[PDB]
């Protein structure tokens, strides 16, 4: 019967596309390791794709995966237990080290790029003709941590130039210095900004940039990872919601 | 095992309930307390899916069902043969899918990430206990609920929907399949983007989303953007579900006749729209 | 309270963006149009520039002319009163040949003629539309996954209206351009085949429907859930994995066993909702020309 045979093909042809599909999505990560760095025996009953090259824009290179996975940073992690499937505690501050929620990855040490060849995200005083045009301007605000206090002051918005989009904020500190916030990771007030993810004391330990008009994607992943591990690793210092809510009528 | 990069992010912490007495992996799984729970709730519902399995007698996945009290039963308990079952299992069922919820809530904080996927989850369960505790209980009846089999809850649905006559006539119902349609557009279009970016003419370079964005801006006349589309696919699914579940609180509580004549309110409204020559007068 | 990022909270705008370059004629490309604060709360604010090819232009052309085929009859059959066209706007119907004319263009205008006028500028419309989602993406050294994708929906489109028909003799097989019209045809059209419930494509179909609501589910709040680390930024973590993509991908690992790729969950999101229509125009490409019944038809099969 020409219906059974069809729906019976299609069957076939959906076993098949799932194969595809999952050996697919075997590009990042595979092969499986254990614990310790070494090779896994037991790889699943799916084998790994023949590679594929992507030819990146402005003579970047290329990249070819599945290819060799190295971490390429310091993991300061260490094996709690005996047998596999338990958690590897820190051996230091993790925040400070990059672990856990803190983590980062090791990306390129350049700026992202539109696709013109220049800086994707740059501050807006020296993106030209860039402005804030609908809802609070958080320049000059007080930038207050989740222990309630006041940690600095908006000194600029660092804008996504092609995307037309706020991606972090600069906050200078105390002793003059500035740093990047994650607009993703912060709430704009009235009159003032506020971080949950950072007690008030935690900000100068944001990894810095080493220019003040560009930032490159190694750095990115470095200041997201940290502000993101506050939430577990601040948790001593946060006040509580209702500590919050007073603060208002403070 | 691991993923090459995973070692970094299995630290100690995050859990919600139990310290870390079940703060621990099995392969790629994680457990924590939720974990234990969902197992409990589910490993029980399926023993009292084949216990109900055995007392009607068949072993093929597609002849077992489940079957809510009569509607008689009103709103109280019945026996396991004749609907108990089917009421212990619904409140497995919905055990294990809050402690899912939860699972997921636990992981999200050992990862530093934002808690939109559990909130996301919580309209599909909040969808289900639609159908089977939220519209029962307004009717007076479980056996207004759905039954638990392959084959008969789909039955349920064509018993129900023409028991209000063309159910498309109901217009939260027009809404909602308005959204699951635009939904499945946006997702095939989203993945096309990207990958048409990802992926260019043979021997070409790596597109960016300035492509992306001249690509709908040249096609449409709008780009939503890398940010927006994420957005808007959340909420269309979620829109879809929710117009979904509103469809069925409504329907047969707040509103019983045929659903076309829902349609007759503006044809025939107080302002007696005679205006002859037409079908409608 | 905690930023969701749902809603922007503060709007940035810079001069006007007149796009990429690459092999696109500019000859073409109108100027940028305005900007829109209230569309800036959940995606760009920007509108325009567009681009109007021959085939854009022959596409809006068809598609007004279809639009106006219905509209003509539609103020026909509305007595040519304005506030009665207005009452019963969802209960007129622009209907095809009755089946005694087979396959005949020989239709009067009023009995499906003007149906078949209306089909022919939908086809045109419709079709030149398609050339312009591969074109577009030519020009821009893209891959044509959005001109593929788009087959899939015209597959379910000319099995309904054009291929179905034919097989099966009669243009009356079709669909009629009205609002409830096609409401009332689709309900007809299962009654007729013996419950659509019971086409296994049918069934098919659905799964992948809810499935695309799923996946959708997933990976857009996926996406939101990592946009804290750079994560809708989808093609560098592509080029260069950020810890985005390896939390997003542990979220699933460590919850259903296994996970994707920031560009396989792309490849997933195709095919889940493209296999919507491919599916269920095989379906309802069956009824009627192989099976009649389909309740009674699986009752006989497996
Ligand atoms: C009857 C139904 C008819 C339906 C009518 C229309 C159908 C439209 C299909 C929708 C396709 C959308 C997906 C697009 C896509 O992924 O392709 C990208 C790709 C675009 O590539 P590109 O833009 O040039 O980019 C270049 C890149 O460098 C390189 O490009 P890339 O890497 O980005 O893309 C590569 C991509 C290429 O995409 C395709 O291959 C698309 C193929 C479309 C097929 C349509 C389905 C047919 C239904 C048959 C079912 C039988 C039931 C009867 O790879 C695949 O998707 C591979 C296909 C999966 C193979 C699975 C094998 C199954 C056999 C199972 C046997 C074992 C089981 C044992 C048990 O598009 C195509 O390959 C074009 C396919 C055109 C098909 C038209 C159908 C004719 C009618
Ligand atoms: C003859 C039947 C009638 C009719 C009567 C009805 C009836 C009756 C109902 C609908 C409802 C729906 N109809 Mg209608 N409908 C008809 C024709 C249509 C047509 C069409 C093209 O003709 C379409 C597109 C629709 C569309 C739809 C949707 C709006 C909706 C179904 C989805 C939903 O809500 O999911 C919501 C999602 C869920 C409930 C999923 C919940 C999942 C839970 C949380 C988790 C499960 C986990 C699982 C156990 C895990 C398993 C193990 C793992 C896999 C390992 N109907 C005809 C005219 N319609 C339904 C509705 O609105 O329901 C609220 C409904 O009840
Ligand atoms: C949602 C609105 C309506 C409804 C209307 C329809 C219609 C109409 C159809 C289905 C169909 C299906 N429905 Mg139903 N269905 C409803 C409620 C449910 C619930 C629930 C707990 O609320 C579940 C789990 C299911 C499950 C299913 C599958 C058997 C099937 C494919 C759907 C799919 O892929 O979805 C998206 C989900 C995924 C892609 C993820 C994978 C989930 C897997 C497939 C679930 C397997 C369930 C298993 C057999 C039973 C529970 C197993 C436990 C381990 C004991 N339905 C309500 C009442 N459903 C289709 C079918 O073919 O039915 C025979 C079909 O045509
Ligand atoms: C009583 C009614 C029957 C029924 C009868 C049918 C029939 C008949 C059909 C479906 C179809 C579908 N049904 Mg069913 N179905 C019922 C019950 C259900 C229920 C439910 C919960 O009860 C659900 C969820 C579904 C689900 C579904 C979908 C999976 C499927 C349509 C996919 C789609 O996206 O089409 C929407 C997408 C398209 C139509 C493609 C459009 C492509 C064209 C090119 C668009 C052109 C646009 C044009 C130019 C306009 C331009 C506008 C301007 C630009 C603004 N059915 C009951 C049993 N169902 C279809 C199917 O595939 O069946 C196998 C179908 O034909
Ligand atoms: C809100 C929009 C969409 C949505 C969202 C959504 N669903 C989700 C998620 C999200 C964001 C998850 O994070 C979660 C997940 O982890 O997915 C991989 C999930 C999920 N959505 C699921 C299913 C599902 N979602 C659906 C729909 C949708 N989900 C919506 C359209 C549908 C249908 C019919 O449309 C189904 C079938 C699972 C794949 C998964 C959750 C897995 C889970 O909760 O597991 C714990 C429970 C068990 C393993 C088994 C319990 C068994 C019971 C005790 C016995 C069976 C009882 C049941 C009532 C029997 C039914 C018989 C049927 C024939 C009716
Ligand atoms: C894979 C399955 C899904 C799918 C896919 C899909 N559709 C697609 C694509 C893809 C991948 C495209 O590339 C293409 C596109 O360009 O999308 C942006 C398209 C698209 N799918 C569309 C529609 C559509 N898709 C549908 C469904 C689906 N599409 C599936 C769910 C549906 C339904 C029934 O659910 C519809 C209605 C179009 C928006 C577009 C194709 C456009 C086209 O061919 O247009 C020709 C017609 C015209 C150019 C103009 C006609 C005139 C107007 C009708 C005039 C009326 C206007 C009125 C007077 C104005 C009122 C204004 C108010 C503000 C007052
Ligand atoms: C960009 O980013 C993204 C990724 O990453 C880069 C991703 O991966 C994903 C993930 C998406 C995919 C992998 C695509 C395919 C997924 C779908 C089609 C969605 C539907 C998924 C399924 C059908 C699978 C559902 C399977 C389940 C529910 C797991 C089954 C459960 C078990 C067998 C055991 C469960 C464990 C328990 C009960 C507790 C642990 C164990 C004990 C014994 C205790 C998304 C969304 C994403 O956006
Ligand atoms: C003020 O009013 C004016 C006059 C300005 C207007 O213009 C108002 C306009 C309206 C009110 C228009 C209203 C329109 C509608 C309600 C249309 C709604 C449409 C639908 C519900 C669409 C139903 C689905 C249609 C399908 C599935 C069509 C498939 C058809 C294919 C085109 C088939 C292939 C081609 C064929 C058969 C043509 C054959 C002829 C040849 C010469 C080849
Ligand atoms: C219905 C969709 C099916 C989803 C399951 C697809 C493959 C799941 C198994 C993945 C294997 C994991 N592994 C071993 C490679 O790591
Ligand atoms: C998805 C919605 C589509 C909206 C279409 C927007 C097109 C705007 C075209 C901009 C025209 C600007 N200008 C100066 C040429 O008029
Ligand atoms: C789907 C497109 C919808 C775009 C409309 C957006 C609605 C406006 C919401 C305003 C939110 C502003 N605010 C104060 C929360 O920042
Ligand atoms: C077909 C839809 C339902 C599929 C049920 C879930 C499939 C199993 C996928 C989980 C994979 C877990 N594993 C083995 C990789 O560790
Ligand atoms: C590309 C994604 C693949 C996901 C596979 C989903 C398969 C759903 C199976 C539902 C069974 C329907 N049927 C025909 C038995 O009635
Ligand atoms: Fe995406």
């Amino acid at each position: 019967d020409l219906a059974s045979l069809a729906i019976y093909s299609f069957w076939i042809f959906l076993a098949g596309l799932i194969y595809y599909l999952q050996t697919e999505n075997m590009r990042e990560g595979y092969p499986l390791e254990n614990e310790d760095g070494t090779p896994a025996a037991n790889q699943g009953p799916f084998p790994l794709p023949k590679p594929k090259t992507f030819i990146l824009p402005h003579g970047r290179g290329t990249l070819t995966v599945p290819g060799p996975e190295s971490e390429d940073r310091p993991i300061a992690l260490a094996r709690t237990a005996v047998s596999e499937g338990f958690p590897h505690a820190p051996t230091g501050d993790p925040m400070k080290d990059g672990v856990g929620p803190a983590s980062w990855v090791a990306r390129r040490d350049l700026p992202e790029l539109d696709g013109h060849g220049h800086n994707k995200i740059k501050p807006m005083k020296a993106a030209a003709g860039f402005h804030v045009s609908a809802g609070k301007n958080p320049i000059g605000l007080p930038v207050r941590g989740c222990d309630l206090e006041i940690a600095g002051k908006v000194v600029d918005i660092w804008v996504d130039i092609p995307e037309q989009m706020a991606r972090f904020l600069e906050v200078e500190l105390k002793d003059g210095s500035t740093r990047l916030l994650p607009m993703q990771m912060v709430k704009v007030q009235s009159n003032r900004v506020h971080v949950n993810a950072l007690s008030s004391d935690l900000f100068a330990g944001i990894p810095t940039i080493k220019s003040p008009t560009e930032v490159t994607l190694l750095e990115e992943d470095k200041i997201c990872g940290y502000v993101a591990g506050g939430l577990m690793y601040a948790a001593p210092k946060r006040k509580s919601v209702v500590a919050a809510m007073l603060a208002e009528y403070a | 095992a691991l993923l090459s990069f995973e070692r970094k992010y299995r630290v100690p912490g995050g859990t919600l309930v139990g310290g870390n007495l079940f703060d621990f992996w099995v392969g790629p799984f994680y457990v924590g307390f939720f974990g234990v729970a969902t197992f409990f709730f589910a490993a029980l519902g399926i023993i009292l899916i084949a216990w109900s399995a055995v007392l009607q007698g068949t072993w093929n996945p597609q002849l077992i069902s489940v079957y809510p009290p009569a509607l008689e039963y009103g709103l109280g308990g019945a026996p396991l043969a004749k609907g108990g079952l089917w009421q212990i299992i619904t409140i497995c069922a919905t055990g294990a899918f809050v402690s899912w919820a939860l699972r997921e809530v636990e992981i999200c904080r050992k990862l530093g990430i934002g808690y939109h996927i559990p909130f996301a989850f919580a309209f599909a369960i909040l969808a289900y206990l639609t159908l089977v505790l939220f519209r029962p209980v307004m009717m007076g009846a479980w056996g207004y609920a759905f039954p638990y089999g392959i084959w008969t809850h789909l039955d349920w649905v064509s018993n129900t929907g023409y028991t209000y006559g063309n159910f498309h006539y109901n217009p939260a119902h027009m809404i909602a399949i308005t959204f699951f349609f635009t939904n499945a557009l946006a997702l095939a279009l989203h993945g096309a983007l990207v990958l048409s970016a990802a992926n260019p003419e043979k021997g070409k370079e790596m597109r960016t989303p300035d492509h992306e964005d001249t690509f709908f801006r040249d096609l449409v006349g709008y780009s939503i953007g890398t940010l927006g589309i994420h957005r808007l696919g959340l909420l269309l699914s979620l829109s879809a579900v929710f117009f979904s579940a509103l469809c069925m609180i409504i329907t047969g509580t707040i509103w019983f006749d045929q659903w076309v004549d829902w349609w007759q309110w503006w044809v025939k409204l107080p302002w007696w729209a005679n205006i002859p020559g037409c079908i409608n007068g | 309270a905690e930023y969701q990022n749902i809603f922007t909270q503060v709007q940035v705008r810079g001069p006007a963006d007149l796009g990429m370059t690459e092999d696109v004629n500019l000859a073409n490309r109108s100027g940028v149009g305005p900007f829109s604060t209230l569309l800036g709360w959940f995606g760009n604010a920007q509108l325009g520039p567009i681009y109007l090819g021959s085939l854009g232009v022959l596409s809006l052309f068809s598609g007004l002319m279809w639009f106006f085929t219905i509209g003509i009859w539609f103020w026909y059959q509305a007595g040519w009163n304005p506030a009665c066209f207005l009452r019963d706007l969802f209960f007129f119907s622009l209907e095809p040949p009755a089946p005694e004319y087979g396959l005949s263009f020989a239709a009067p205008l009023k009995e499906g003629g003007l149906w078949l006028i209306a089909s022919f500028f939908m086809f045109v419309a419709v079709w030149s539309w398609w050339g312009r989602t591969y074109l577009r993406a030519q020009a821009l050294g893209m891959g044509k996954h959005t001109a593929w994708a788009f087959l899939s929906a015209i597959w379910l489109w000319m099995v309904l209206g054009f291929i179905r028909p034919i097989l099966m003799g009669s243009w009356s097989e079709a669909v009629p351009y009205g609002i409830f019209s096609h409401l009332d045809w689709t309900n007809n059209f299962s009654l007729v085949h013996g419950n659509l419930f019971y086409n296994p494509f049918h069934g098919l179909s659905i799964a992948f429907l809810y499935g695309s609501a799923l996946l959708f589910a997933m990976h857009g709040a996926t996406i939101l859930a990592v946009s804290r680390f750079g994560g809708e930024r989808e093609l560098e973590q592509i080029a260069d994995r950020g810890t985005a993509a390896e939390r997003a991908a542990l979220f699933w690992r460590w919850t259903m066993g296994f996970n994707a790729t920031m560009e396989g969950i792309h490849r997933w999101a195709i095919w889940m909702a493209v296999l919507v229509t491919l599916t269920g125009g095989i379906g309802i490409l069956l009824s009627g020309t192989v099976v009649d019944n389909w309740y009674v038809w699986g009752q006989n099969h497996g």
